[PDB]
């Protein structure tokens, strides 16, 4: 929504729930920002 | 599924 | 130990030393709830979660804090296994040996 | 690009910039549509925030409901409003720091020496970096003068909810938002965290409101129920309120009015954003739309139980689940639960067809959905779903499936499910189960699964979950099966165990007096699984007669020794030895059992270090359950073979005890009236450390106890030592002492939170008694027994004191629920290491060795690590 | 179909082509009526 | 408690159960449009060509018929406020037999349906009894 | 009314009879326990719901299983007979 | 280049290198390490593999 | 005995054994794998039972599975647990 | 209702003594290939005063089977009700319903 293409984008599965509760978090004035991890533990 | 590529 | 005695009700010594313990960690004694679950929380979701209130989630955008994930309740929360029980095992295979 | 997971969260405050670059419209329209004309450009339903009706493309982006997300708006304020909930924040900005300069108002040297500190103890110490920042800011609030700048501040008071009157040498004056943004806009980074702030990521002049962020579609939709014109949310109404609003003192600005009426419709739409953000705000009153209700915002779209966290976030609706009520079944195992066919039928579990189990599952798909067992779907590899009921011919279909397809086959005997009884008290009221169809419409659970679920069948109803993939069912069915879990965790101790028609039979089985032919055990033993030698009958000569024992001990292990007393052996059967007259002793030796009965003491439930209790430590939970399955029955078997029934002859007390009761009674009466005439004309010398009218009740209270004490006694002499009632309650089956004390002699003193029954009129109770009457009649004792019958105010007396049962549950149990609530949160990130200790999952150590010695609780011998007079009782108890 | 005057339990019958201005008997004016069985056999199971 | 299975089968405790269906033509003054109660040929929110099968031709079901899940019992269409059908259905999951029709005029020349539906209960398992001492 | 066998030797047979219930499984339970040769006799009643019994015959190796069901089916067709023509007479 | 191959379980059995290779020429557009680690809700392997 | 005796019991107990989130764990990724691929190490004829779970627990049970543990202790020290019996 | 009378009429026994030799017994085919099932009629109707029905209004079509007791009520009726109903008869073991029980 804010870099255009200029990002490169990854999917995560999450409930429903918790998307609904960041987008009306976002409704507020608080930004809520997801800080991604890898999926795969390296050792 | 992951690759974690690096050089 | 006296209230459980009195009543008929018979619980092991090992459960009340232990919340024994964690109610007096801090060098005093301390409210096991509002004070107890929040002072040593350092999670947000889950202390926004026992009591449902903002109040605690626009505190934290204020102060700018950061969540981690550590616990159990958070982790459930957005979906992650949980580190307790069969979460604490780590596996590796030889897919080659058969 | 690589699939990844949630890491963290950081919080922040959204800057207007952020909101400006992250939003595709700006609202700028004040009607929601036009003609039905909802796309109409510029207002809140404007399709390019998002879409809810099933058919229909996002302008933003090509894609439907499945994946469009929302898409937010922005409003340009022309007037900046301030936040409700941040305004406390704020007003610690305000008198904490210079109103020109914009600087804390503490010199230079300490504050640089201050914010040092801080920043190396920031991350270390939160709790001391807290107290350092609340400590500055209460140094800096009780300053007066600027030591930056050379100037002199004024105090600032707040006045709820969200207006500063500052006071300037008289005629206080109100603050407007413009001038308090221009002046936290001033405050420098350095010294904005060192207030316990973030500037990079929270900066305060952003919490100031100055643009808008609006909700897309998704999180509004609008409603059509009622078969009527679509009902709108509130959002959708306080945001238009708002927005028109806007407009009005736009235009009212640029057309020239005088200030006051500028400034009331300034507060105007402030207090219409304010509501929006929380509607319950204290002394205000709440928004109505049009039927004079309160609205719902954002505050109170995430409150209450209803709401997102305890709604939809800590607990939610979950599928593939059933609720019925429960009726007994006691031919099934200790770890199954009988569905009904319906069930069955409509909850399915998906297995996966590989080259092992494709026989099977062609003949699943070959029966329909209406015939058991059979399947409902079946998921291509490809990923479609087909559905068996509008299948032309599953015959052929059937057959041409392979390795990889996915059938959703109808629930079979031996799967696993979860069984579960609300409110759940512990962990061992939801088990693993495993599942057996049988005609009904009930679920069946075995009478000795009751205890742990706490349920008896008086109508309740149960909850049933099936697991719906391979991982989930081999942890269910690797840790949490009914047999794996017989010993509690608050005690060494079995959970399971019998009831009360097996305390009974077990009782009548194994006394001395009983003797069985071959007809007879063998009718006994069709019930079990045994079959084989019997042996010799115990009796040769005259008649071939088997006996009690010998059959019982067909199934012990033949290494088990065990020597104790039972339940019976509490009034004059005491022996406290072997050499008993009565069956009072229970001695095994090598698996034999040579005297004493099976009681509540030896096969009850939750009776620590019973034969049961150390059969199960030894033989394992396999053991126990056989044990359970098999023994068990033959003491329903035999009890029904016998005759158990309750006669009206096993209460009533022959014509000789009622007289002494009678004379007992009248001496008791004449003691208490010799107490009060002499109380009358002092004469009483009172209990030291007591006064006066407190002696009194106290003499009256003991006497009346041991009046009832010795008429219990009496009326229990008289009786027969053995009818159903005595056994029932000296074998612990059902009932007590003190019930049979109430049945066939007096029932006793009735008290009310520990007191005689006082509360009526004026010096005395009812209207039947003499004024100022404490005779022990007036006051609720009540001498007759439910058998005989009780007087019309012995009735009163016996309700007034039982009232308080009937009320005390509610308060316990809620009180209970929020005690365990606020446990479990403080308790819940717990966990036991490699090394032995305890540490939360936060890192810190509670315990540097779990408990005192590391041992388990369901793994100990009623709470100890062994017992070492049992193991010399394992070892030699052959030969003691 | 076919109605019953409500008036006096079974009074009478009257179909669908009795027109008039409100739901109302054309002989005893009431403003109640019923449906007939619809004459049709009926099998039910003597369990 | 155990019940004797012979006694239930000649007619011990055996029950019937009634339940109601009720709807009203509005007359919609606001903008002189009406409701009408015929079936639903052409219809907005149609359901299902087989669900509609046992209403007569006036639109109403008839007495001592076997209704089932969610068939129609009374079939009325909705103007726009495109006609949409609004019909009564039979309740999920409960089935039973037509036992009585109404028709009448609710004081304005609305014409009122109700349509009472009864369905037979034989004792099971899982059937609560009781007696006049607690048990 | 199907018969499967469970297990089988020369001295033990367990058989599983579906359509049938107490009146045939008392009956042949009694007889069984008349016939030389055979230790243990029983029947159960998996479920009062289900209409199917399971009977187990344990004898001494003298006589097969099978042959001792056998006989007391023999047995109970005397007496059923002898019955009739005895209650054929008053 | 140092990374992280996943093997599925139907190509269980055999030698290590030579599926590696085929998933790792497979879609872009080597000594693996022999054993490798299973994750939560997959039965495939994940393998270090210097290719 | 480094901080206690108790401890040091503990880990010569546990040194050795498998605790039953192990099991349940293994387990799980086994009958995960079987019903994907993965044939059988076992003969799968004399099996009472033809599904995933029966099949994982009995070549846990024979000591089959080529996979090994790793328990990773507080202080950083890593130890290697293998089920095969080989 | 129809239910309820249906049951009533179930209960009323019959005189099925001639009867087990002429009918198919339940063992064998018996559900189709009339010739199995007897026939009884019921067609009643009140005047104008309350009438009691007897189980000696059921006109049987073979004459042999008939009810035990003429003097069973059936059903009470009202002013200007009818009842006009059709039942058919086969025989039955008491182990599929009690109704067939003849002791
Ligand atoms: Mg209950
Ligand atoms: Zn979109
Ligand atoms: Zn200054
Ligand atoms: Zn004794
Ligand atoms: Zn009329």
């Amino acid at each position: 929504p804010v870099h255009g293409d200029k990002s490169v984008l990854h999917p995560v599965t999450v409930s429903y729930a918790f998307k609904l509760l960041i987008q009306e978090l976002m409704s507020m004035v608080i930004s809520p920002r997801l800080i991604l991890g890898e999926k795969v533990n390296l050792g | 599924m992951s690759y974690s590529l690096k050089t | 130990k006296k209230v459980l005695e009195e009543q008929g009700l018979d619980v092991d010594m090992r459960h009340i030393v232990l919340v024994s313990d964690i109610m007096t960690r801090t060098g005093d004694i301390r409210q096991i709830g509002r004070h107890g679950v929040t002072g040593e929380k350092s999670s947000v979701l889950a202390r926004a979660a026992f009591e449902v209130t903002v109040k605690h989630l626009l505190d934290a955008a204020a102060r700018g804090e950061r969540e981690e994930f550590k616990g159990v309740i958070e982790n459930i929360i957005i979906g992650q296994p949980i580190r307790l029980g069969t979460g604490i095992v780590e596996l590796t295979m030889k897919p080659n040996m058969r | 690009m690589s699939e990844k997971i949630i890491r963290g969260v950081k919080f922040g405050v959204l800057s207007p910039n952020e909101i400006r670059q992250m939003s595709v419209t700006a609202i700028i329209t004040s009607e929601v549509y036009d003609e039905d004309g909802t796309p109409i450009e510029g207002g809140v339903m404007d399709p390019k925030l998002g879409v809810i009706e099933p058919g229909q493309k996002c302008p933003v982006c090509g894609n439907t409901l499945a994946g469009c997300p929302g898409h937010f708006g922005h409003i340009e304020l022309i007037k900046p409003v301030i936040h409700i909930g941040y305004v406390k924040h704020i007003y610690d900005f305000l008198r904490s720091t210079c109103w020109r300069c914009g600087r804390i108002k503490i010199k230079e040297q300490d504050l640089e020496r201050y914010k040092r500190i801080y920043n190396a103890i920031k991350l270390r110490w939160p709790s001391a970096a807290r107290r350092l920042v609340e400590y500055i800011k209460k140094i800096s609030i009780k300053n007066l003068e600027c030591p930056h700048c050379g100037e002199k501040q004024f105090k600032i008071k707040l006045e709820k909810p969200y207006n500063f009157n500052e006071e300037r040498n008289g005629s206080i004056v109100k603050l407007s938002p413009s001038e308090i943004r221009d002046r936290l806009e001033r405050i420098p980074d350095s010294d904005v965290e060192l207030l316990g702030y973030d500037p990079k990521s929270s900066r305060p002049e952003w919490m100031i409101l100055t643009v808008l962020p609006v909700p897309p579609i998704t999180i509004r939709p609008s409603i059509t129920i009622e078969s009527g014109i679509r009902a709108e949310d509130d959002l959708t109404h306080k945001l238009v309120d708002i927005i028109r609003l806007n407009e009005r003192l736009k235009e009212s600005i640029e057309a020239g009015a005088p200030q006051l009426i500028i400034e009331d419709l300034w507060d105007l739409l402030q207090y219409h954003v304010a509501t929006y953000f929380d509607n319950e705000i204290p002394g205000l009153p709440p928004a109505k739309h049009r039927s004079g209700r309160p609205l719902r915002t954002l505050a109170q779209r995430l409150k209450g139980k209803e709401g997102r966290f305890r709604g939809n976030l800590s607990g939610k609706r979950v599928d593939f689940s059933a609720r019925t009520v429960i009726s007994p079944d006691p031919n099934l195992s200790i770890d199954e639960v009988g569905i009904p066919y319906t069930i069955a039928r409509m909850l399915t579990v998906p297995e996966r067809v590989t080259n092992i189990n494709i026989e099977r599952i062609r003949q699943y798909i070959i029966n329909g959905p209406d015939k058991w067992p059979g399947a409902n779907y079946v998921i291509k590899p490809d990923g479609r779903r087909i559905d068996l009921r509008y299948v032309k011919d599953r015959k052929e279909l059937a057959s041409s499936i392979t390795a990889g397809y996915v059938v959703e086959r109808h629930l079979v005997d031996g799967d696993v499910v979860l069984f579960n009884r609300q409110p759940s008290l512990h962990r061992i009221s939801m088990m693993a189960h495993k599942v057996r169809v049988l005609p009904g419409r009930t679920f069946r659970l075995n009478l000795l699964d009751c205890p742990p679920y706490n349920a008896d069948f008086d109508g309740d109803e149960m909850n049933l979950h099936v697991p719906q993939s391979e991982e989930a069912i081999a942890e269910a069915r690797e840790l949490m099966l009914v047999h794996k879990n017989i010993i509690t965790p608050r005690y060494g101790g079995p959970i399971i165990g019998g009831g009360q028609d097996y305390i009974s039979g077990a009782y009548l089985l194994s006394v001395k007096t009983t003797l069985l032919t071959v007809e007879e055990v063998a009718t006994i033993l069709g019930v079990t699984d045994f079959v084989g030698e019997l042996g010799e009958p115990a009796i040769l000569a005259p008649k071939p007669y088997y006996t009690g024992k010998q059959v019982i001990s067909l199934f012990l292990p033949k290494d088990f020794n065990f020597h104790g007393p039972a339940n019976i052996s509490k009034g004059p059967r005491a022996c406290k030895d072997e050499i008993c007259p009565h069956d009072s002793f229970i001695v095994i030796k090598n698996g034999l059992l040579l005297e004493g009965v099976f009681d509540k003491k030896a096969i009850g439930n939750q009776q620590p270090e019973s034969m049961l209790h150390w059969s199960i430590r030894e033989y394992g939970t396999e053991y126990g359950k056989w044990l359970m399955d098999n023994v068990f029955k033959m003491f329903i078997r035999f009890l029904e073979m016998r005759g158990f029934t309750m006669t009206l002859e096993d209460i009533t007390i022959p014509d000789e005890a009622q007289n002494e009761i009678t004379t007992k009674i009248k001496e008791g009466y004449s003691q208490v009236d010799e107490y009060i005439r002499k109380f009358n004309e002092g004469q009483l010398e009172p209990i030291p450390g007591r006064t006066i009218e407190e002696s009194l009740e106290s003499y009256i209270l003991d006497t009346l106890d041991k009046l009832r004490k010795v008429a219990g006694e009496i009326a229990t002499k008289y009786l027969d030592p053995f009818n159903n009632v005595y056994i029932m309650a000296i074998t612990g089956a059902r009932g007590s002492e003190l019930n049979i004390t109430q049945m066939t002699a007096l029932l006793g003193q009735q008290s009310v939170r520990g007191e005689r029954i006082r509360r009526g009129y004026r010096e005395r109770t009812l209207s039947l008694f003499k004024y100022g009457d404490i005779a022990p009649e007036a006051r609720g004792f009540v001498k007759n027994s439910f058998m005989r019958g009780l007087s019309p105010y012995e009735m009163f007396f016996h309700a007034a004191g039982g009232r308080e049962g009937l009320v005390d549950t509610a308060v316990k149990t809620s009180q209970s629920g929020y005690m365990q609530r606020r446990l479990i949160n403080a308790l819940s990130d717990l966990r036991i290491e490699y090394d032995g200790t305890v540490r939360s999952l936060y890192g810190d150590i509670v315990q540097v060795v779990y408990g005192d010695d590391a041992v388990h609780p369901m793994y100990s011998a009623h709470s100890k690590s062994v017992n070492v007079n049992r193991v010399i009782e394992r070892v030699i108890g052959w030969k003691r | 179909a076919k109605y019953r005057c409500g008036k006096c339990w079974k009074e009478l019958d009257d179909d669908q082509l009795k027109t008039l201005p409100g739901v109302r008997c054309p002989y005893c004016g009431y403003r109640i009526i019923y449906m007939v069985r619809k004459p049709t056999v009926k099998i039910v199971k003597a369990i | 408690i155990i019940m004797n299975k012979s006694s239930i089968e000649r007619g011990m405790y055996r029950s019937t159960f009634f339940r109601l269906y009720s709807t009203e033509e509005v007359k919609y003054p606001g903008g002189q449009e009406d409701k009408i109660i015929t079936p639903e040929a052409g219809v907005k929110g149609y359901k299902g060509k087989d669900y509609y099968r046992l209403l007569e031709d006036n639109g109403v079901v008839s007495p001592e018929v076997e209704v089932k899940g969610g068939d129609v019992l009374i079939g009325k269409v909705s103007p726009p406020r495109a006609k949409r059908d609004t019909s009564i259905v039979t309740r999920h999951g409960e089935n039973g037999i037509v036992d009585l029709v109404l028709i009448t005029e609710t004081l304005e020349g609305n014409k009122l349906v109700k349509v009472r539906v009864r369905d037979l209960r034989i004792p099971e398992i899982g059937d609560k009894f009781a007696t006049r001492h607690g048990q | 009314m199907e018969i499967k066998v469970i297990k089988e030797e020369q001295n033990y047979l367990e058989l599983q009879i579906d359509g049938e219930e107490h009146t045939i499984g008392n009956l042949l339970k009694g007889m069984l326990l008349k016939v030389p040769g055979v230790k243990f006799a029983a029947y159960s009643l998996p479920h009062p719901l289900i209409t199917s019994i399971t009977i187990k015959i344990l004898t001494d190796g003298s006589i097969s299983a099978r042959e001792a069901l056998i006989k007391a089916i023999e047995l109970a067709e005397n007496y059923a007979n002898l019955f009739i023509d005895e209650v054929k007479k008053i | 280049a140092k990374g992280i191959v996943r093997i599925p379980p139907e190509y269980f059995g055999q030698s290590v290198d030579e599926i590696a290779i085929k998933i790792l020429r497979q879609e872009y557009q080597a000594k693996a390490s022999e054993e490798g680690f299973i994750i939560f809700g997959d039965g495939a392997t994940y393998h270090e593999v210097e290719f | 005995m480094t901080i206690d005796k108790i401890n040091e019991i503990f880990k010569e107990n546990w040194k050795n054994k498998l605790t039953k989130y192990e099991i349940a764990r293994i387990i799980s990724a086994r009958a995960l794998q079987l019903s994907m691929g993965a044939l059988p190490l076992i003969d799968t004829s004399n099996l009472k039972s033809d599904d995933v779970i029966s099949i994982a627990e009995e070549e846990l049970k024979r000591g089959v599975l080529p996979i090994t543990i790793r328990r990773i202790y507080p202080n950083g020290q890593v130890e290697l647990i293998s089920v095969r019996k080989i | 209702y129809d239910e309820i009378l249906a049951h009533r009429l179930a209960l009323v026994p019959f005189v099925s003594d001639e009867a087990l030799e002429h009918y198919r017994p339940p063992e064998e085919c018996a559900e189709n290939c009339d010739g199995c099932y007897n026939r009884v009629y019921l067609d009643v109707e009140a005047k104008d005063q309350p009438l009691m029905i007897y189980s000696r209004d059921l006109k049987s079509e073979d004459q042999m089977i008939t009810p035990v007791s003429g003097a069973i009520p059936i059903v009470l009726l009202g002013s200007k009700q009818k009842i006009s109903l059709e039942a058919r008869l086969r025989l039955g073991y008491g182990k599929e319903h009690i109704k067939y029980s003849p002791v």
